[PDB]
RNA sequence: UUGCCGUUGCAUUUUAUGGC
């Protein structure tokens, strides 16, 4: 009856179709999950990519591989990459795999039309899972991408960028397919196929450095630039671009506000995610964060200052002075007050809640409204003092009942540069937290 | 490795066809081998290799589509 | 003479050092001895790094 | 079609120290180039004389000269403060010029002089985003000025190398 | 009366320092308060910057008695870790400055944003 | 649950944390 077609409708004609369908808004208990930090001993943890079997994929012939077991991969800045078992949600992620590179890859022709030895050899940075379950993608600072074998951590094929600053800064993978988008720092983005090893097409068009970029199950691309306030999706069968540019200004919503109150311009735009293939969110550096429609170069819903604003240096380390009143008169008020910024943002896909993070240490959990155009504070996870570098959301359960693990990486220092402004009491480590129904 | 990527399809059962731009983008490559183009066109839509036509090609300046 | 490879690159760490210090105490209006202290600690921890 | 104009004496004294020094500048081949440039500017200003001659609110001189201050900060020639028809009368033909991709190249860096700048884009180098352009004289549009770099099938960029490279890796690895 | 005094507002630090990044690419910009003095008192410089939160002050608070001394504007921004992110580097740079250059394609923007910070000042 | 140092745990996996 009524069950049955709509949980027929529900798993694969929305899912194919695009719009949000799996609405967990209030069905999701906010804040009582058990959170659990674990330490790692790498250096400054880079980017974690979670790999769940998908339950009955679009017809049958369930998943891909072990039969139906969940994991994850993780990539420091040490070079080396650890595949994690995640999937007994009772306990504590488990190491599995190791598999590091030093500077033995050092390549000693340097010519960079190839980098054909297989590790690396400084400041790896994105690391993606294939959806077919046997392939890992990373890369970072040394203008390389290496796939992975999925359980032995063997290098199957080395994909050379071929620039100079051929940089790539982040992966993503589109969902239950093979297509891959590199985002890399020549302004470029790559688009790569796994299962071919080869790389289909380079689309230019961005202006400043691309920084950040996902992509969902229609084979459109989200990609966000730094320092021009922009956010282009790219159609590619139709090769054309959607600019949706920032552009609030102080003075506006000053003269808005002041009718009836401390805010600033958009610094850069910095991490995405695909909510469905007509909205998305992008979390900029100035605390904004925003719900962007496919419709409307303005953004439908630019939520303020995210995280709260930075504690300002303290009345003893401001100016080498003695008296107390003259430390104080140089911190000027509070006109340099600096916000918390959006370091990694993620949206579970075709949902309302979406997860952000910093190094204020708490993972907000954000609804988004049935109206899809407002979205407002629903929860509030304080367990991962750190910058939060990204996050990952994998699940398990049956059709009524979820729950869910809330999985972020953890570090001491930003993804792209040092940066380390006022970090007190922070490890690299993984986040978790067990969600539920 | 080269792809291709169909746009602006129109059906025409006036004569039960389906004309369409063709865009080959291949990165290193000559040109796309028509021969074999056409077998590839023919296995990702369903066709024969012989009910399938392709004619009106250029390759833009400076290569690769 | 003063500030007296291994030899040299701790006079030109405590040089410039000792221009940052130099920069503090002139342009304050009065200054204090805590960043000295934390220059001190600072340029014999590079000294210990030998 | 006959772009380019004798102008009204070709040969004088400061006529030509003006194509010595504007050739010598921006790395210019025959005096055709100049004298294009310098058409193309005299044609467009003169249309710009009688806009302003006829009255203001004027629909022809409102829309048609918002239209060619539109198509001239869309080439680059006019910064984005000065809107107005007359600043199109105060025009130049240095900063008109400027703008053509041998001079912008060498601005952009990339090339480490204006004559290295052109043999290196008439040797298939440059490429603005996805289209090589094997031409000097481009006058690239203000959008596309941030979109230029080697072309991908080309050795500066991150092809395979040259053929004196690969001959000489060759005969040097014997 | 601080002794950090013109302190720029959000929508100029935000054009004052893409203007750095796109002299950060143009290879056009001294990184550094001690490359900062010394481009200073060579000469060759468009405009400085600094940043109005270094925990001693002063030690780039030295570079206004030789700026204002030889004509040349200077910029206090609220952020060292953005002026780090504009530069286009690791490291949180806190005082940067523009060299003097007629061959490089950012000098309409470099003037647009010197008139505006001599009208600040 | 870590490359190294500080804590629980019960009847030593396990128990949370903070200094480089």
């Amino acid at each position: 009856d009524k069950d049955i077609i709509a949980s027929r409708l529900k798993e694969d004609v929305a899912e194919q179709q695009g719009r949000v369908f799996r609405y967990f808004g209030d069905k999701l208990l906010i804040s009582e999950a058990k959170q659990s930090f674990t330490r790692v001993g790498e250096n400054n943890l880079t980017c974690i990519s979670c790999f769940q079997p998908v339950l009955n994929k679009y017809t049958f012939e369930e998943s891909s591989n072990n039969k139906g077991r969940l994991f994850a991969y993780t990539v420091s800045k040490d070079l080396q990459l650890t595949k994690y078992d995640i999937t007994d949600f009772s306990k504590r992620p488990k190491k599995l795999k190791y598999a590091k590179g030093g500077a033995k890859y050092i390549p000693t022709s340097k010519h960079e039309y190839e980098n054909t030895t297989e590790g690396h050899y400084d400041e790896i940075l994105t690391v993606a899972a294939s959806p077919d379950g046997k392939y890992v993608v990373t890369g970072g600072r040394d203008r390389k991408l290496i796939v992975w074998s999925t359980e032995s951590l063997s290098p199957v094929k080395v994909i050379p960028t071929k620039d100079r600053r051929g940089e790539v800064l982040s992966l993503a993978f589109r969902k239950n397919s093979d297509q891959l988008y590199a985002s890399c720092a020549d302004f470029k983005i790559r688009t790569y196929s796994i299962n071919q090893f080869s790389q289909l097409e380079i689309l230019y068009g961005h202006h400043d450095i691309v920084e950040d970029i996902s992509a969902l199950a229609m084979e459109r691309c989200v990609t966000v630039g730094a320092r021009d306030r922009t956010a282009m999706l790219w159609k590619i069968p139709d090769e054309t671009r959607l600019t949706f540019r920032g552009g609030d200004e102080p003075q506006k919503l000053l003269r808005r506000w002041m009718k009836e109150p401390l805010f600033f311009c958009e610094g850069s735009i910095d991490v995405v995610s695909m909510v469905d293939d007509f909205h998305f969110i992008t979390g900029s550096d100035n605390g904004n964060i925003c719900l962007w429609s496919l419709a409307k170069k303005k953004p439908i819903f630019t939520e303020r200052i995210a995280h709260g604003i930075l504690p300002e240096p303290s009345f003893n380390d401001i100016s080498g002075e003695t008296d107390e009143e003259l430390r104080k008169r140089q911190l000027q008020g509070k006109k340099l007050l600096q916000p918390f910024w959006i370091t990694s943002l993620y949206a579970i896909p075709y949902s309302n809640v979406f997860i952000s993070g910093s190094w204020s240490g708490s993972l907000k959990v954000w609804k988004i409204s049935d109206n899809l155009r407002s979205f407002e504070l629903l929860g509030e996870l304080s367990g991962a003092k750190g910058v939060v570098t990204k996050i990952q959301v994998v699940e398990s359960g049956k059709h009524g009942k979820e729950k869910f693990r809330i999985l972020a990486s953890i570090a001491k220092e930003h993804r792209l540069g040092r940066w380390i402004a006022n970090v007190s009491g922070a490890r690299n480590g993984i986040y978790s937290a067990v969600i539920d129904q | 490795a080269v792809t291709i990527r169909t746009r602006k399809v129109i059906s025409n059962p006036l004569l039960a066809r389906k004309q369409f731009v063709v865009d080959v983008l291949h990165p290193n490559r000559a040109n796309v081998s028509k021969d074999e183009l056409r077998e590839k066109l023919a296995e990702v839509y369903k066709a024969e290799k012989d009910a399938v036509s392709v004619f009106g090609f250029r390759t833009q300046f400076g290569g690769g589509k | 003479g003063a500030e007296k490879k291994n030899k040299g690159r701790i006079s030109r760490y405590l040089a410039n050092k000792c221009s940052m210090a130099s920069r503090i105490d002139n342009y304050s209006e009065e200054p204090s001895n805590v960043f000295g202290s934390v220059l001190k600690k600072q340029v014999e921890q590079r000294l210990e790094f030998y | 079609s006959k772009t380019y104009s004798t102008p009204k004496r070709p040969y004088e004294s400061s006529r030509l120290d003006a194509e010595l020094k504007l050739a010598g500048e921006f790395g210019l081949k025959n005096k055709k180039e100049i004298y294009r440039i310098s058409f193309q500017l005299s044609k467009i200003r003169r249309a710009a004389r009688d806009l302003l001659t006829r009255d203001e609110k004027d629909p022809k001189r409102l829309f048609e000269g918002n239209a060619l201050i539109r198509r001239l900060v869309r080439v680059g020639v006019l910064s984005e403060d000065k809107k107005k028809l007359d600043y199109v009368l105060a025009l130049k033909v240095e900063d008109f010029l400027e703008r053509r991709l041998q001079t912008q190249v060498y601005k952009l860096g990339l090339a480490k002089s204006v004559h290295h700048a052109r043999v290196l884009i008439t040797q298939r180098h440059i490429a603005v985003g996805k289209q090589i352009v094997n031409i000097p004289s481009f006058m690239v549009r203000l959008d596309s000025e941030k979109h230029i770099d080697f072309a991908p099938t080309s050795p500066f960029g991150g092809a395979r190398p040259g053929r004196v490279a690969r001959r000489n890796a060759a005969r040097k690895a014997e | 009366n601080p002794k950090a005094f013109p302190l720029a507002d959000a929508a100029l630090t935000q054009q004052i320092l893409d203007v750095v990044q796109q002299a950060a690419n143009l290879r056009q910009l001294k990184k550094g308060a001690n490359e900062a003095t010394k481009t200073l008192n060579r000469g060759i410089s468009e405009f400085i910057i600094m940043a109005a939160d270094c925990e001693p002050i002063e030690i780039l608070l030295h570079l206004p008695l030789l700026c204002e001394d030889k004509n040349v504007p200077y910029v206090f921004v609220p952020s060292r870790v953005a002026l780090g992110r504009a530069c286009g580097v690791s490291r949180p740079v806190i005082a940067a400055s523009i060299t003097t250059n007629d061959a490089s394609a950012i000098k309409t923007q470099i003037y647009a944003v010197k008139d505006k910070i001599e009208t600040l000042l």
